[PDB]
């Protein structure tokens, strides 16, 4: 349990697992939907849709290959997996149809209908998926005028005016060995896999992507989207949180992992030891909520999401939410901090040891995309075990306590009071 | 006048009742405040308030 890297040129990590019955190989980029600009936003999201066009696909499913990719703020994926004895025919498609040849998936019959697509796609997010489109929306209203607001899937608007042009602009400023890392995961040996690099030369372009002119910066504020004919409320509240590469990380994590996620239907998760669940369940406020604590390179966010059939008690159910993050900075118990250590360690540990090489791949690339190297799962346990109250109590004081806030809701949101009696809320008067 | 002229008993009950009386002006301005509470404040546009609202 433990990565290799090198470099040639071009890195390569790798974390062998020989028990498992699959291999995955791909590369992970450095540029993501942070690194566009308002006029061609989407583009990524179009290039991951080339990349598992039909024609693509099926030269892959003739030779027992299958495809994977995804887009994110920071990085973006294109992953081939296979069985373990057919990893070199899974580096020469990736070197043969992405890398070097691509006038074959830009043609103007697959664009056109890679397009139609994803509009559908985007067009039925923003009718249908209520949670995650006022996340989105949380981004955008939070840090405003600044690169970490773009949504990843693109806008509806910015996403007609596309052409090919903009696809091979983007690609000869962004696809570059500098800003590149070939990974490996499941039963794939370093060795071999450096090897079969080697026997090729394997190179994109060289380097000198473009510098972001703007840093991201967090804006106190509110986005209200009010639809009455919808038959609930949909909310999100944060504030400004830890980027990567931070000393307060784990310390943030843990916070949120203290007053947790709810489910109002499930018999068991009524019973957490959860001091906010002994407020909403005798007027049963919310369906279900979740705490967040979002991390990237420059900046973060930290808070919660909820949703609710009882539109005439919202005032109630964010007066209580706020009144329990308050005693972070006075009052938390040393029972608290004990149950969020271990459950925090028991969500991670799944989320690193999974059974599935793909999505293996995706957090070794961006990991070493920014530190250089991965910290590994036995060392950050003895961080988390490290923390006292004392260091929350700090923590909060800091980023919590009379500090400005960002908001976001959709649906029947009348109930939802103005923005200076929520930010009233974030400090007590009675301490 | 309690007689044939303002006199004596004209001032003593004048100022018995002049204590009394704004103790049933406060009744009516709770009164007052009841009728006020069932359809809220008017605007100076003269048309509905129910669209948007502030505490
Ligand atoms: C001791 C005397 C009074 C007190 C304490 C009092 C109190 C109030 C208060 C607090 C309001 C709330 C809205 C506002 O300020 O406009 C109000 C409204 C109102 N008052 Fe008075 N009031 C008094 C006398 C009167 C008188 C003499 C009249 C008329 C002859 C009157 C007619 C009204 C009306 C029509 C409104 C509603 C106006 C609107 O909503 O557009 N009040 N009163
Ligand atoms: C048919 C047979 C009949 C024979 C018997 C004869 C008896 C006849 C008389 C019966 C007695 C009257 C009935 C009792 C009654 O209406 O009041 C007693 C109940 C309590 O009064 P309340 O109206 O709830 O308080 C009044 C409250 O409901 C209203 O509150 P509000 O004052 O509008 O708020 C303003 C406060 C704002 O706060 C501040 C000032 O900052």
């Amino acid at each position: 349990a433990e990565v290799t890297q090198l470099s040639n040129g071009i890195v390569v990590a790798t974390e062998h697992n020989p028990s498992a019955h699959t291999a995955s190989v791909g590369v992970v980029f450095g540029s993501g939907a942070a690194n566009e600009n308002p006029y061609n936003n989407g583009v990524s999201n179009l290039w991951k849709n080339i990349f598992l066009s039909k024609e693509n696909s099926a030269v892959a499913a003739k030779e027992g290959l299958a495809l994977s990719s995804n887009i994110s703020r920071d990085f973006q994926s294109y992953i081939v997996s296979s069985l373990p004895g057919s990893t070199d025919k899974s580096l020469d498609f990736l070197n043969q149809s992405f890398i070097q040849q691509k006038a074959n998936l830009l043609s103007s019959s697959n664009f056109e209908a890679t397009k139609k697509s994803v509009l559908k796609q985007v067009q039925d997010f923003e009718e249908n998926d209520h949670p995650n489109r006022v996340l989105e929306h949380l981004h955008s209203t939070a840090f405003q005028n600044t690169p970490l607001s773009l949504p990843t899937r693109g806008t509806l608007e910015s996403l007609e005016n596309l052409v090919v042009a903009d696809l091979e602009s983007f690609a000869n400023n962004h696809f570059l060995n500098s800003n590149a890392v070939v990974v490996g995961t499941g039963n794939i040996k370093h060795e071999d896999l450096v090897n079969s690099i080697e026997s090729k030369n394997l190179s994109l372009q060289t380097g000198t992507k473009p510098v972001l002119k703007k840093k991201a910066a967090f804006l106190g504020s509110e986005v209200r989207l009010r639809d009455d004919t919808l038959p609930k409320a949909w909310i999100s509240l944060a504030v400004e949180g830890e980027p990567v590469n931070s000393p307060n990380y784990f310390v943030a994590k843990l916070a949120a992992q203290i007053f947790g996620s709810y489910n109002a239907f499930e018999p068991a998760s009524r019973l957490q030891g959860i001091k906010l669940l002994d407020n909403i369940q005798e007027y049963q406020l919310c369906d279900n909520f979740n705490h967040f604590s979002l991390s990237y390179k420059d900046s973060g966010l930290w808070g919660f999401s909820t949703a609710t059939r009882n539109v005439t008690m919202i005032d109630d159910l964010i007066h209580f939410t706020l009144k329990q993050w308050n005693r972070l900075t006075i009052s938390v118990t040393d029972t608290e901090v004990e149950r969020a250590k271990s459950l925090l360690k028991l969500q991670l540990g799944q989320l690193y040891e999974s059974g599935n090489p793909v999505n293996d791949a995706n957090l070794l690339g961006a990991e070493v995309l920014i530190k250089g190297s991965k910290l590994s799962l036995g060392e950050a346990f003895k961080k988390i075990d490290a923390i006292t109250v004392k260091d929350v109590k700090a923590w909060a004081g800091k980023r919590l306590w009379d500090q400005d806030i960002a908001i976001a809701g959709t649906g029947q949101i009348e109930g939802l009071l103005d923005y200076m009696r929520i930010r009233s809320d974030m400090s007590m008067m009675r301490w | 006048w309690g007689g044939f002229s303002v006199s004596n008993p004209t001032i003593q009950r004048f100022f018995a009742l002049h204590y009394l009386v704004p103790f049933i002006i406060a009744a009516m301005v709770i009164m007052h405040l009841m009728a006020l509470h069932i359809h809220g404040s008017s605007n100076p546009l003269g048309i509905t308030g129910n669209l948007d609202r502030i505490p």
